[PDB]
DNA sequence: GGCTTTCGTCAACCCTTTGCTTATCTTCCCT
DNA sequence: AGCAATTTAAATAGGGAAGATAAGCAAAGGGTTGACGAAAGCC
C-alpha cells in the first residue's frame, strides 16, 4: 500500500534569477554605470602537479580570461533579477494524484523563514561567491515592486533577524505559499577598490586554448544564473551535524567537498517525500527542505 | 569517323525502378538500349549504341524500402471489391535526371536531326517514366579518339555505366568486390505458343530470365575509353559494351 | 524473376552483411496466395539497391 | 453452359539503418 | 599639370598544468493494400 513515485514526477525552478551584469562604478556615484570587459590575459608560471617533479621548473604558459575593476572605479555592481514563482506543488511534469499527495502533505511548512533564507542569501550576497571576498563593504540595493531596501552588514553564514529582509520575505513566502510571481531586482555594490580584480562565472569548455574562460554577454563579464541560483538556494543547516549552510540538493550534495550531507543518513529527499506520501509526520526543518527542493526543481522518479 | 547526339539533364520521373526481380533502382542498359531501338523506329535514324550517364537519381522510397504504388481498380470483373484498397504488386517508382548520347549515323544537317531527336523525346518515356524536361539536344561527332574524349566529355556532369563482368555469379562478387548488378540482357527459357494475349500476333515470343552482368558507376570524364560506356545490342540476346569489360 | 535469385541472394545478402538493398514482401499483407517462398519468408525478399551515385549541383 | 457475384480457404518474419563515385585547365611558336 | 628613388635585414628559446563529474524517467500505435476455390443465382 505503499504510495511509490512516479517515474515522470518533475518540478520545475520556482527562483528564476538572471545572467547576473557585472558593472564597474564608485562609491559615489553608482549612477556612472560602465560595464566590465572580460579580457583575455597569457600567463608564464611553473607546472606544479602533484605527481610532476620533473616538469616543475619546465614551465607553464596558460591562457586565462580574466576581469578587472578600471583603475578610476572601486566598486564592483552586480545587476540581477531575482524571479520568485508561486505555484510550487504543481509539478509541470509529475502526476496528479503524487504531487497533490505531496501538497496536501506539505501544507504546513513554514514558508516566511524559506522565504527570509533566500531573501537573506540575496541581501547578504552570497550571489557574490568570490567577489565578497576582500571589500570594505557590500551594499545590496533590492526593487521589490516599487520598494527599494538597502543592505549594508550582514554575515551569511547565519541568518540575523532584521525587518527589512523580513519585510521582502513576507511578500515572497506570501508567492510561495501560493499563486503569482515577486520579482526582485538586485544590485550589488561591493567596494572592492581601485583597479581591484572581480570573479565572474568560469564557463567549460572542454577543447580549448583557454585555461580559463570567463562568462561573457556581449563581452561583459557575467555570472551565470544557475551559479546566483545556487546562492539564493544555500539555506540547508538542517542536516545532519550542520556546520554551515550548503545549497539545497536531493541527496544534499557539495561537488567540491566531494561529499553529500544527506546521502546513507535517511536524511534525502527521495525518503522523506515517500514519508510524507505516505503518513509519516514531517518535521519543521524536514517539510522545509523538502519545500526547498520543490521550488529549486528536479525531476524526482524512477 | 563517328557521330552522336547528347540530350543533356533530362528529368525523368515515374521511372519504373523495378529493373528485375532482384534489382530496384537505376534502369539497366536493355531499357536504354530499348530507347535506342524506339526512335530507330518512330524517327527512322538507326542507332548504334546509347552511353546514358545519371545526373540525378532517387528511388521513391526509405534507405531500406521502397515507395510502393496505390494501384488503382483496373482489371475487369471485380467490382463491388473496387471500394476496398486495391492490391499492390511491387512496382517501385523513382526519378532522375539522366543524360543519353546516342551512336547515330546521319547524312543530313544537324538541326533536323536534333529536331527529329526532340520530336522522339518529347514523345518517349524513360523506364516507363514522363520526360519532365531536358535540354535541347546538341550534335557532336568522334572523327579520332580525341573528338571520341570530346563527345565523352560533352556528357558533364553524369555517372554513366561501365561493364565489369561476371567472375561467378551475381551475389557473391556484389559483397566482395562491391560492384552495382543490372541486367545486361536476358535469357530465354521457353517458346510462348500463345500470341493472342501479345502485343503482336506474328513476332516470335520467349519467356524471358533476365541475365545480369556486374557494373560500376564511374563519371563520364574518368572513363578513359568511351566505347566502354557505349552500350549496344549484342547478339546473345543481350546488350553489351563496344570497349567490352572496364578493366 | 529467378526464383533462386530471389531465396539465394536473401539467404546470402543477410548472411554476408550486405546492406545497400531493399527489402520488398511479395505476396502482399498475407502472402500464402502467392508463392511457398513468399508464404515462409514473410520478412520480404532482398534485392539489390541500384541507386546510382548523384552529381552535387553545387560545384 | 458458361458466368458473374459473394463467401469461405489458407496462412504466419530474423533482422540491416550509407556510400555506390568523388567534374571536361597551357608547354613551344610567330604573327 | 605630372613628378614621390633605390638595397638591407625583420630573433634565437622555454613553457603551454592536471582532477572531478557528463542523470535518472516514459512514450515510440494501428487503420487499407487476397488470389484461387467453392457455392450459387443469372443470362
Amino acid at each position: 500500500t505503499k504510495l511509490k513515485a512516479p517515474a515522470v514526477l518533475a518540478y520545475s525552478r520556482k527562483i528564476n534569477p538572471t545572467n547576473a551584469l557585472m558593472f564597474a562604478v564608485n562609491w559615489s556615484d553608482r549612477d556612472n554605470t560602465t560595464a566590465v570587459m572580460v579580457g583575455t590575459k597569457t600567463v608564464a608560471g611553473t607546472q606544479s602537479v602533484r605527481g610532476n617533479p620533473n616538469d616543475a621548473d619546465k614551465g607553464n604558459i596558460q591562457t586565462v580570461n580574466f576581469a578587472n575593476l578600471p583603475h578610476n572605479k572601486n566598486t564592483l555592481l552586480v545587476k540581477y533579477n531575482v524571479k520568485f514563482v508561486g505555484d510550487v506543488f504543481k509539478a509541470e511534469l509529475g502526476g496528479g494524484e503524487y504531487s497533490n499527495t505531496l501538497q496536501t502533505a506539505l501544507e504546513n511548512t513554514d514558508f516566511g523563514t524559506l522565504a527570509y533564507r533566500y531573501v537573506y542569501n540575496i541581501a547578504a550576497g552570497r550571489t557574490l561567491w568570490r567577489n565578497r571576498v576582500g571589500a570594505e563593504s557590500i551594499e545590496t540595493v533590492i526593487t521589490v515592486n516599487d520598494q527599494t531596501f538597502t543592505f549594508s552588514d550582514l554575515l551569511v553564514n547565519e541568518f540575523d533577524e532584521d525587518v527589512d529582509v523580513a519585510e521582502i520575505a513576507d511578500m515572497v513566502a506570501g508567492v510561495l505559499s501560493g499563486e503569482g510571481f515577486v520579482t526582485l531586482k538586485v544590485e550589488h555594490y561591493m567596494l572592492l577598490g581601485e583597479g581591484s580584480e572581480v570573479f565572474p562565472s568560469q564557463e567549460f569548455v572542454e577543447n580549448s586554448k583557454l585555461s580559463k574562460q570567463l562568462f561573457d554577454l556581449n563581452g561583459q563579464a557575467a555570472m551565470h544564473d544557475q551559479k546566483i541560483g545556487n546562492a539564493i538556494r544555500t539555506i540547508d543547516t538542517w542536516y545532519e551535524d550542520a556546520t554551515t549552510p550548503i545549497a539545497v540538493e536531493p541527496y544534499g550534495s557539495v561537488v567540491r567537498n566531494g561529499v553529500a550531507y544527506r546521502a546513507g543518513n535517511k536524511t534525502d529527499l527521495f525518503t522523506l517525500m515517500d514519508g510524507a506520501v505516505n503518513g509519516k509526520s514531517l518535521t519543521e526543518e524536514d517539510q522545509m527542505f523538502v519545500t526547498a527542493n520543490l521550488i529549486r526543481g528536479g525531476v524526482f522518479g524512477g | 569517323m563517328r557521330k552522336f547526339i547528347i540530350v543533356k539533364n533530362v528529368k525523368v520521373d515515374g521511372i519504373n525502378a523495378k529493373s528485375s526481380d532482384i534489382t530496384v533502382g537505376m534502369p539497366p542498359a536493355t531499357t536504354f538500349c530499348g530507347l535506342g531501338e524506339t526512335m530507330s523506329i518512330k524517327t527512322g535514324i538507326v542507332v548504334k549504341a546509347v552511353s546514358y550517364g545519371s545526373v540525378k537519381f532517387e528511388v521513391r522510397g526509405s534507405r531500406f524500402n521502397t515507395s510502393v504504388t496505390k494501384f488503382a481498380w483496373q482489371d475487369r470483373g471485380n467490382g463491388g471489391k473496387a471500394n476496398n484498397n486495391s492490391p499492390i504488386q511491387p512496382k517501385p517508382l523513382a526519378d532522375g535526371v539522366f543524360t543519353l548520347c546516342f551512336e547515330v549515323e546521319w547524312e543530313d544537317c544537324a538541326e533536323v536531326l536534333v529536331d527529329k531527336v526532340t520530336n522522339f523525346i518529347n514523345t518517349a518515356r524513360i523506364a516507363g517514366g514522363t520526360i519532365a524536361s531536358f535540354n535541347k539536344p546538341f550534335v557532336k561527332v568522334a572523327k579520332d579518339a580525341e573528338e571520341l574524349a570530346s563527345v565523352k566529355n560533352a556528357m558533364m556532369p553524369c555517372y554513366v555505366v561501365v561493364d565489369c563482368g561476371v567472375e561467378v555469379n551475381i551475389f557473391e562478387d556484389a559483397v566482395n568486390r562491391k560492384l552495382q548488378p543490372m541486367v545486361n540482357g536476358y535469357k530465354k527459357l521457353e517458346k510462348i505458343v500463345d500470341n493472342k494475349h501479345m502485343r503482336d500476333k506474328f513476332t516470335p515470343a520467349y519467356l524471358a530470365t533476365p541475365t545480369y552482368t556486374m557494373i560500376g558507376y564511374k563519371m563520364v570524364s574518368n572513363v578513359d575509353n568511351f566505347d566502354q560506356a557505349l552500350w549496344q545490342y549484342g547478339e546473345n540476346t543481350k546488350v553489351k559494351t563496344i570497349g567490352g569489360i572496364y578493366n | 524473376g529467378n526464383a533462386h535469385n530471389l531465396i539465394s541472394g536473401t539467404e546470402y545478402l543477410w548472411e554476408h552483411k550486405y546492406y545497400n538493398t531493399f527489402t520488398q514482401k511479395l505476396g502482399g499483407s498475407n502472402p500464402q496466395n502467392c508463392t511457398h517462398a513468399c508464404n515462409k519468408m514473410r520478412g520480404g525478399f532482398k534485392q539489390f539497391n541500384c541507386t546510382p551515385p548523384q552529381v552535387e549541383d553545387n560545384y
